[PDB]
């Protein structure tokens, strides 16, 4: 017991292989080697003790290798460590098995002070065994028929408060004024004051009576967050019932076992699964320890669901390279190696649908060029006052997003420099709508 | 009368801003092409207007790279069905998606 | 918007409120009372924006509010905030809900450098809604016939290779040497080398030939965590069919959704229920962000389960009062305020069963005195290599320990002094015991 | 022959270890009755050992503070049952639970 | 009062027609339902007893004297396994059947499938020591007649062969389904 | 055997009791505390008798206790007790069971007169178990849309005689009308 | 010999229906691993004309206890041998 066992600098990755990547910096003194190797050890095989049976096992065949040290880059004291795993080691299909045994121990473990999973490649023969999202953004803008453009959402205000019926009162105005999309908050689940089969009949009809009336589909993600799996499927089954398109769920407070079998039931049944990636900062955010969000999103790809939350706009999460590394993951089919936008591996996902990449939080109406340059069409953006914040309400406050936006892609496609121009595609498109007029006085400037 | 917005049956993309002026359908045309999409052109009667699938016309221009032919298959569509809504589309092979998809004229 | 309608230094908090304590550190400059007013604020309304819809509701009434600000001893930028909220915030019997409000957002806040939930006061009417323990301590002990003296453990090694049948022969070994539990590692799912079916089946022939040798009760968890609830609800069937007593799931990583339906699963089928805390130490262990283990462990008594780990033993987690403290969390009925051991809240639990406290992780013989002075009667001891570490074997290993723990007890009982006459407690007993007598000369010492 | 475990069946608590001295009875019943809880004598013959009531004899020693008459009414029970396991209770009436359970003659 | 009036095989109706509604009719300061004669068209149309005396007899073997009971006490605060000790005395004893007490349903101190599992240890361990069948009336009463079901199949296959309900608290209509699931169960 | 260990004047109840009131009058010459202590003893542990097992449980801690004795003003025989009883005594969300436990067996005993069960006061930890009104007012309006003024309702007669479809004739005539 | 094998042609013919060599078999195979004291077994052919009368044969084998079935793959079809290949799984047969 000394290590040095799962320190193979010479061993090279076979296709089936499931690596991972550390940022790590261990005790004062013990070299990188010796400190890399019981990363691998810790989260494998955890040994070697002295039994007499672990000799009734070929040990060596299910032992995680660590084949390269690498420096940080403006660090010193911390080193990257690649390990390699075999595919032998995890359950099919089963996302909850492959973070367990990842990161289920080694972060206890006393010799490191600071260890992140920064990255994780995927092999081809775990990818297919998974669920994947239910529809995609291809299938997604089939059923609901939306080209050319990103998507439009709001988040109902106030959060806590509002009947079954002024809360499908709020719903309609901002649906029948021009977004697509509104959003239940993270906490809204049954309160007493607001019980879910209220809150899920009377939000049917405001979204029956939208779609009626301008002419385009349109939809509510209902919160099916629940205390048990039974209640879940319950409230999922009652939202199908009702003819909504869509619904939502939180993964890491849900747990990845309830988020793949809501996955899997909406593929059966022909849903929508939007994601809200709550309790995220709690882990993701200290950048030398806990998991990096880069690896959840990963996980969330291969468990299921069609959107996910990615943020955070105010002016925006900020590096801009770092979310358009993991954007590319969400989105691409195969994703190169890119150090600047640390993506450590080559990762193909074949035929595998992509995910919606959704921007939240703060939104008003002149960041519509700077968030139509970073992140493209297959993006959703969520505002919960840049439509309610409007000084003649829901309504008119959606119908200045719509044509601010709608003259942002205009502009792109004709060879004009959103990001740059932004000042006179909006005062030219004021000239056209006076609700758009009035809102860039408000939010100025 | 301030502020009273009243809702308006709109078609999806481009359906807030005004009529495109000619000069605006070169540039939407070109930048169809140049991503290397397929132009398509469809119809159908203002009241069928949310069927699943319009009317094509004729045969989705697989590998043009001149606008000055759609710019006239357009006035065709356009002539031939003086009540209809005209659209343009922007086949993606690869991703079996549209790109582009936007209402050319109204429908007299 | 500026707040300081969220800080009410004059408010005393109802009987029916939750009250919550944050660690807190605000950027430079700021004052306190605005800082606590915005983890006031983003965890409750976050707001407030300027909105029609706003004024739908009493605002007023559904707020959350801070009512005191404290200093933490031995910092000086950092506070104490504590805040309360309304009870008709949350869903009843819902721990998936309490959780996604509290923690859902305020931890991206960017106002906050540092935020750490320490402590939640639940109050009586939230409790009676909840399922709770299936069984707790005194019913489990009924059930095993197990009384005086706390239980023995362990966990079957090598974790990756064993068939369904070696598996079965290292169970039977450590069981008819003494010890009355073995453990499913977490990684222990479906592997492809072992399928769930063929290791249920001959453990349950191991269990069942070691019971009626000894005369006594024995079990074996068997881990039910799988992929789809379906699944977990299907190897939970399969293990009541073959007559077993325990289960196993992991309930960070499958979800506090699953975990409650599997924990009232257990109640209508009289069935036990033993929880792993896998990837704690992601979220836990850093000592100014993220959760306290502590009220992860509040909202597991609160969810089910009938035993938790706490660990974790080498020589032990460690300080030994911030342990002790939610030690009696787990146990106790009710549980007063004491800064030393960190309950910044009286807690009652009114008649709700207790959890058993669960060591773990490289205990040996050496450790009894100092593991039976510290936990008491009402806790587990499982060691993964502690039996089988034995150069006799398995079966001899179990049966060093089970005579040093029987000797620790009697000890302790006649009043003598355990963690500090340990050595007289154990060569005394090697006299009338050979197997103890050869596990004494090589864990020494 | 080292080393070669045999498995032997064995009661419960303080199983492992051999017989109590008279001594060690005082002092576990000492201990008993200093926490507060109530003795408790019980028997059953060697082969019953596995059912879940055992035999009481006779009533559960309700607020006694003397242990010079515990250590006298095992000897009754013993005398009056030569072939019987003798367990010695510790009943805990807040918590509805037991305190301290071992066999303390094991029956001739 | 002519046969029209009420439904077949329903005593809840025939009540809420009878004393339904005269006894708050103001002309009458004093009013008491002394008897009532059912004729025999109604009386088969209604369930009746599950078993019967001599059916009760015939099914436990007890003949020529009448039974023995007993209803445990302390009523409130014994664990599942403290009561099961106290049923196994005092059916060992030579009593044949013992009482739940009215209040004991599933409070915190004791839950029911602790006690129905705990007492079907001590009726079965004093059934074959004395060599006579032994009982005791599990309370299925409950809140809703989901559960009150549930309590019942639970006792039934823990292999009793006697149960008990409160029938003024917990309604005719409630009594009157557990008194036709028990012929079909054969339960008492 | 003698009570006055349920008669606790000095007790102050928790937030988590059920407490109760009981308009009594007992027989004549026993003084209230005995006979409120009789409704506290014969509504929760109804004892002490005298055996070995009631010792195996804290039965001071299921007792009910009567707290408080007050006077019905306009009437000298009778007095107001009022007992506190602690959470556990019931199942939760069971109103079968708390009344069973109540009203069960006190009105049977035989040294009171007259028992008139008045009021009872629930726990906030009580009232959270049970299912409660299904819909409730505000709901009740919303589906139905009626706002502002009282609903009317007619029943239907004669009770006894009508078809099916005169039924239907009559019910049909009443809601056409308003 | 351990194993003994029921023939391809033998399904439910008139002159032996399934459940009656299903039962009497059993009988057969649990009294000779008894008397020999080592676990023995029968093939039963569920092959048949409809794959609810097949998963039916396998669930009445797997209630008589027997460890082993049997299957024609290439008249039957993989559709069926698919299914029947994970009901065995489920259910722990050969
Ligand atoms: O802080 C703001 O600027 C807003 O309140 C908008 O103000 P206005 O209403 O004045 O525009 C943001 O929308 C919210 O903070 C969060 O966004 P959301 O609630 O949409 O998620
Ligand atoms: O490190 C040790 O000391 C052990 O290997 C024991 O060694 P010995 O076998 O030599 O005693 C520990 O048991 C394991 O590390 C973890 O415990 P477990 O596997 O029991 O969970
Ligand atoms: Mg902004
Ligand atoms: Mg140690």
């Amino acid at each position: 017991e000394y290590r040095d066992t799962y320190w193979t600098p010479d061993y090279v990755p076979l296709d089936t292989d499931l690596l991972a990547c550390f940022k790590c910096t261990g005790q004062e003194g013990v070299p990188k080697e010796e400190v890399a190797a019981a990363v691998a050890a810790e989260s494998s095989t955890g040994t070697w003790s002295t039994v007499w049976s672990e000799l009734l096992v070929d040990l060596d065949f299910y032992k995680g290798r660590c084949y390269r040290i690498e420096d940080v880059p403006g660090d010193k004291e911390a080193f990257y460590a690649f390990i390699a795993y075999p595919l032998d080691l995890f359950e099919e299909g089963s996302v909850t098995n492959v973070l367990t045994s990842l990161v289920g121990n080694v972060f206890g473990f006393k010799a490191l002070r600071h260890l992140r999973l920064e990255d994780i490649r995927f092999p081809m023969a775990f990818i297919k065994t998974c669920p994947g999202p239910p529809n995609g953004i291809c299938v997604e803008r089939d059923r609901m028929n939306k080209y050319g453009r990103p998507l439009l959402g709001c988040t109902i205000k106030p959060k806590l408060g509002l009947s079954g019926k002024n809360y499908g009162r709020v719903v309609y105005e901002c649906l029948r004024g021009g977004l697509d999309f509104t959003k239940d908050d993270e906490n809204i689940n049954s309160q007493p004051f607001q019980r879910w089969q209220n809150r899920f009949e009377f939000v049917a009809e405001a979204v029956a009576l939208a779609q009626q009336e301008t002419g385009e589909k349109k939809g509510h993600y209902l919160n099916c967050t629940a205390a048990t799996p039974e209640e879940m499927y319950e409230r999922a089954e009652f939202a199908k019932e009702l003819g909504q398109p869509i619904i939502m769920h939180d993964y890491i407070t849900g747990g990845f076992t309830a988020n793949t079998g809501l996955s899997k039931w909406c593929r059966k049944n022909g849903m929508l699964l939007h994601i809200h990636r709550a309790m995220h900062a709690v882990i993701d955010r200290h950048p030398k320890h806990g998991i990096h969000f880069r690896v959840l999103a990963k996980c969330l790809r291969l468990s299921g669901g069609d959107q996910l939350h990615t943020g955070t706009v105010v002016g925006k999460l900020e590096d801009r390279q770092t979310t358009l590394g993991f954007i590319d993951q969400l989105r691409e089919s195969f994703i190169p190696e890119d150090r600047s936008r640390g993506n450590f591996f080559d990762q193909d996902w074949g035929s595998m649908p992509g995910v919606f990449a959704v921007a939240s939080g703060g939104i008003h109406v002149w960041h519509m060029p700077a968030l139509v340059a970073i992140f493209g069409d297959d993006s959703v953006l969520q505002f919960g006052g840049g439509t309610h914040g409007h000084p003649w309400g829901s309504a008119a406050g959606a119908a200045a997003n719509r044509v601010a936006l709608e003259a942002c892609v205009k502009a792109r496609n004709a060879g004009r420099e959103i990001e740059k121009e932004s000042r006179d595609i909006l005062m030219e498109a004021a000239k056209h709508s006076p609700e758009l007029a009035i809102a860039l006085e408000t939010w100025k400037e | 009368t301030v502020g009273d917005y009243q809702t308006v049956a709109t078609l999806e993309t481009f359906g807030f801003l005004p009529p495109m002026t000619q000069d605006e359908i070169y540039d939407q045309i070109a930048y169809i092409i140049a991503q290397g999409w397929s132009p398509l052109i469809e119809h159908v009667h203002p009241s069928r207007s949310m069927a699943t699938y319009w009317s094509y016309w004729k045969l989705p221009f697989f590998g043009e790279k001149d606008l000055g032919v759609i710019v006239s298959e357009l006035e065709a569509c356009h002539r031939a069905y003086p009540d209809h809504h005209v659209r343009l589309v922007g086949y993606d092979a690869y991703t079996q998606s549209q790109g582009a998809c936007f209402v050319v004229f109204e429908g007299r």
